[PDB]
RNA sequence: ACAUAUUAUUAUCUUAUUAUUUAUAUAAUAUUUUUUAAUAAAUUUAUUAAUUUAUAUUUAUUUAUAUCAGAAAU
RNA sequence: GGAUUAAAACUAGAGUAGCGAAACGGAUUCGAUACCCGUGUAGUUCUAGUAGUAAACUAUGAAUACAAUUAUUUAUAUAUAUAUAUAUAAAUAAUAAAUGAAAAUGAAAGUAUUCCACCUGAAGAGUACGUUAGCAAUAAUGAAACUCAAAACAAUAGACGG
RNA sequence: GAGCGUUAAUCAUAAUGGUUUAAAGGAUCCGUAGAAUGAAUUAUAUAUUAUAAUUUAGAGUUAAUAAAAUUAAUUAAAGAAUU
RNA sequence: AUAAGAAUAUGAUGUUGGUUCAGAUUAAGCGCUAAAUAAGGACAUGACACAUGCGAAUCAUACGUUUAUUAUUGAUAAGAUAAUAAAUAUGUGGUGUAAACGUGAGUAAUUUUAUUAGGAAUUAAUGAACUAUAGAAUAAGCUAAAUACUUAAUAUAUAAAAAGGAUAUAUAAUAUAUUUAUCUAUAGUCAAGCCAAUAAUGGUUUAGGUAGUAGGUUUAUUAAGAGUUAAACCUAGCCAACGAUCCAUAAUCGAUAAUGAAAGUUAGAACGAUCACGUUGACUCUGAAAUAUAGUCAAUAUCUAUAAGAUACAGCAGUGAGGAAUAUUGGACAAUGAUCGAAAGAUUGAUCCAGUUACUUAUUAGGAU
């Protein structure tokens, strides 16, 4: 039949309807009693110019087409070069969108930030009159202002303690949760596989069908996906 | 696509059929002729043992 | 340096021959075509030599391109 | 392919104490174009460049896996009845095995694997010619003919040593 | 041995090699090609290769903690001595 | 599967390292020497120049031409006609020389070689010349005449042909029969054109090369693809340090020869395969196929007949030259082939034999006492 060759396309676009191919094939070479690959590059036609650098195409003898020409693309195996056509041309895209957002952004910021600036007002003097105010009975205009500059309507001791939480008080809790989900998934495990009878009636409780006809990995994965599914669905 | 100019697909191979092969090639006399002749009878006897062959 | 021989090349010069392509002929031949003599046969017809007519096939000269080769330069 | 690259040298502009090719003198000597001494120019210094050469050496390309010990530091960690002790790496020194012409190497110059550079008797020769690069000195690349049966390394025993 | 010798030639006769010190490690490193080489598991295939999925022992990224004050470039200073 | 080393360093030792030797061989030369026989080879050099003779002829059953005899005719013999037996290949014709033979100049590959269970454009109304089968073979002209040539007729969009001769018999030139030729068609056989992949010496102190160059489109040309050639219009490509381009050198190869344990290396004389060439260059004709050992023109050399002439020994033998070196100006067509012819036969320096030469191989070249 048709000799056919199977190459990676090395360059495309240059020529009209031509396309070069390299094709590698494996030969031995007698004098260092190895077989080595040849490798040589073949002009190719692309009647379709649908091939791309990168692409891995084969090609199949035809009949002279020019000078040097005597193969066409014959099917794209994998298109790797038509896909980086593609995702170049939206990344651009993307990319815009994304840094107008980012930009956008930044002088939000940079206006917030000036806009503080303009009010000399500082958070410790106003924590000290809402302190002092809430301490002495005193309710000048400017605590209605702070009500403001804050929006906290009301001016109580419990008010200036929720104007000064810091995030890492919020953190610390969270992994304390985290922590103790661990914990308790893992003690929950080593118990029930301590106790037989206490496992194969844990899986069976949970909907397991006959789970004593059951492997050691095969039911510690259930045990596992159980004990999982008591402390992590239920909270 | 192919290239223009090109055929698609390989030519179809050429079956014998050698019944053919023989009614083309070898076939008989059509009409029992008079090789009344000398030559004529040598002739059709090479022609005998040829076709046979 | 250089004097030699050989080869290759060319935006050059000359060029056999050939191919292809131009223009021309009161060009030749055949047929057709228009007439015209001479001759012959018969009692219009045929032949030959001319002219007109187109057609095909050649010939001469001519235009252009390429070309063995030689010259010059490298 | 690229970059960096001692000293000397070179192209400009500064600087120039000391040192110091050369040069001119003083000695020494049979002679002294030297060793020693004097005066001491370039250079040695800085700024901006050119050039890409050294015994540019560990005369030992880089990477990975692996193999028997000791000593000595260093680092990290651990412990305590708190200052040592116990661990794991690195470095260095001396070694076993192995390797090697041996000298020796010693975690490689061992056991293996992967990649690169390079060599094929001496002399001629890193020369000639050509080419490339440089302001230049030069640098890179790099032969052949003729001649010879030499030439070279480690080690051994001598002889000799101002 | 009806040949023998000699000259001219061919093949064989050590790379089942080497490069500290004998010919031979590039001044050094960076890095391109390499038709150079190179992890693990599983499943396919047309099979030491390809593809897919998965993995972290090589190679990297960012932190945290501890440690160190060297090597480049630039700027600003000091010191003994010399003439 | 078959793998050996030796001499030479050094005062001596180990090692590195070259050189030489031991083996086989030749397309061999030379020196000395030499018996017969059988077989295998023989200008590697100047693709230098060539005296002389040969190497391609054959057909009379294609057409003409020339005799002799007999018979008939011709009232005197010049001629004619037919039969028979001969002659003619200095007239017109047919077939044959694209092979074989010789040589190795050119050729490093768009061309050449080798290989592949390769390919299409998806290769002509090509048969070259035999086989099988079927059908046809007509009319004029031109030449002295024809199986010469020309123009027509009819034969698979349809196109595209031809030829008679010999011998008998019967007829009144014609018809049959036999024999040998001619043309067409279909298939077979033999045999052709084109392309791909892979490999094929040295130098980079030849590093850049290319400009129809790389690709696309269209027409011309061809049986047929393609910048293969010619014409037009576009794109800016293509090759290259895994060596492009350039230069030098060389015919290539094997189930051939030599050598080695082998991988390999060498040769390319001999046997066989392939290519190229026939003093040099180009072009054209015929044809399926030729830049043909043809033709044309030119170049070089020679020759005689002095013509827009002939010849070119790389066919055989042979001569001169060159060189260290390579042979008979032999016999035969008996054999195997080839060409012509219907046959009888003719031709054949293909070929087969012999000669020359230890160039190679083999056998023999007296045994017992
Ligand atoms: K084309
Ligand atoms: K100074
Ligand atoms: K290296
Ligand atoms: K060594
Ligand atoms: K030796
Ligand atoms: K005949
Ligand atoms: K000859
Ligand atoms: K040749
Ligand atoms: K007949
Ligand atoms: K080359
Ligand atoms: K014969
Ligand atoms: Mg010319
Ligand atoms: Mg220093
Ligand atoms: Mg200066
Ligand atoms: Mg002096
Ligand atoms: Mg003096
Ligand atoms: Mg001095
Ligand atoms: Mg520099
Ligand atoms: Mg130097
Ligand atoms: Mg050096
Ligand atoms: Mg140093
Ligand atoms: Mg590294
Ligand atoms: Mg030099
Ligand atoms: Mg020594
Ligand atoms: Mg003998
Ligand atoms: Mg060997
Ligand atoms: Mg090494
Ligand atoms: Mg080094
Ligand atoms: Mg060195
Ligand atoms: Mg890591
Ligand atoms: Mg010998
Ligand atoms: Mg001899
Ligand atoms: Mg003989
Ligand atoms: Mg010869
Ligand atoms: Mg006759
Ligand atoms: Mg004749
Ligand atoms: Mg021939
Ligand atoms: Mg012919
Ligand atoms: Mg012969
Ligand atoms: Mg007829
Ligand atoms: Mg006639
Ligand atoms: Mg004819
Ligand atoms: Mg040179
Ligand atoms: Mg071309
Ligand atoms: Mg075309
Ligand atoms: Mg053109
Ligand atoms: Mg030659
Ligand atoms: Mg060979
Ligand atoms: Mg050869
Ligand atoms: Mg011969
Ligand atoms: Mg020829
Ligand atoms: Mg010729
Ligand atoms: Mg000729
Ligand atoms: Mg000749
Ligand atoms: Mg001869
Ligand atoms: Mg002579
Ligand atoms: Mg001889
Ligand atoms: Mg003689
Ligand atoms: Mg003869």
């Amino acid at each position: 039949a048709r000799q056919n060759f199977l190459g990676l396309v090395v360059s495309q676009g240059k020529m009209q309807k031509t396309v070069k191919v390299r094709v590698e094939t494996k030969v031995f070479n007698k004098k260092i009693n190895k077989e080595l690959f040849h490798r040589r590059d073949y002009l190719v036609h692309d009647e379709g110019e649908i091939s791309r650098e990168g692409d891995l195409v084969r090609i199949e003898a035809t009949r002279p087409l020019s000078k040097r020409k005597f193969f066409a693309i014959a099917e794209i195996i994998r298109n790797k070069g038509q896909q980086f056509a593609l995702y170049e041309s939206e990344a651009q895209l993307s990319v815009a969108k994304e840094e107008a957002q980012k930009a956008k952004e930044f002088l939000d910021k940079r206006s917030v930030r000036e806009n503080k600036l303009n009010e000399k007002t500082t958070l410790l003097r106003d924590i000290r009159t809402i302190q002092d105010a809430l301490s002495s009975g005193s309710t000048p205009k400017e605590l209605l202002e702070i009500k403001q500059r804050y929006g906290i309507q009301d001016f109580s001791q419990e008010t200036v303690r929720q104007l000064l939480q810091l995030d890492i008080s919020g953190l610390e809790v969270n992994l304390e949760k985290q922590r103790s989900l661990i914990d308790r998934i893992q003690t929950r495990l080593s118990e029930l596989l301590s106790n037989d009878l206490k496992c194969d009636q844990f899986l069976k409780d949970h909907g397991v069908e006959d789970p004593l006809t059951l492997k050691k990995n095969i039911k510690k994965n259930l045990l596992r996906k159980h004990v999982m599914m008591d402390m992590q669905q239920p909270s | 696509k192919h290239p223009k100019g090109s055929h698609r697909l390989s030519p179809k191979v050429n079956f014998i059929d050698v019944d053919n092969l023989i009614a083309k090639t070898v076939a008989e006399p059509q009409s029992i002729k008079s090789s009344n002749g000398s030559a004529q009878k040598v002739r059709l006897q090479k022609a005998e043992l040829r076709r046979k062959f």
